[PDB]
């Protein structure tokens, strides 16, 4: 059930939170 | 009744669900076609412009 | 590796012989891209 996803940083699609540190999981995205 | 539509048939939502469509061969939009104004004269009290 | 791929990945004929894409969610295409007020006395200019 659970999909494997893939992604790249390439903003603004994808892009890391500020503060990320504190973040885990599907979250830091 | 036919087999094919090589036509400038618009994929959508409802249509796929029934019919198998390709990759779009041009790409367009929706858009507003109204009857070009006439050009503009100079106008009285232009000589301030 | 993986199963599915929500990301900016490009549509093309290589890719599809091998893989199996949707239907575009944005479209787009090539472009270039390079490096890019009057003052108070410009009267004098």
């Amino acid at each position: 059930k659970t999909v494997v996803v893939t992604t790249i940083l390439e903003s603004p699609y994808v892009m890391m939170k500020k503060n990320h540190e504190m973040l885990e999981g599907n979250e830091r995205y | 009744k036919a087999d094919i539509a090589i036509a400038p048939l618009t994929i959508t939502l409802v249509r796929e669900e029934v019919i198998d469509f390709s990759k779009p061969f041009m790409s367009l939009g929706i858009s507003i076609m109204i009857k070009k104004p006439q050009k503009s004269k100079p106008g009285v009290f232009s000589f301030l412009d």
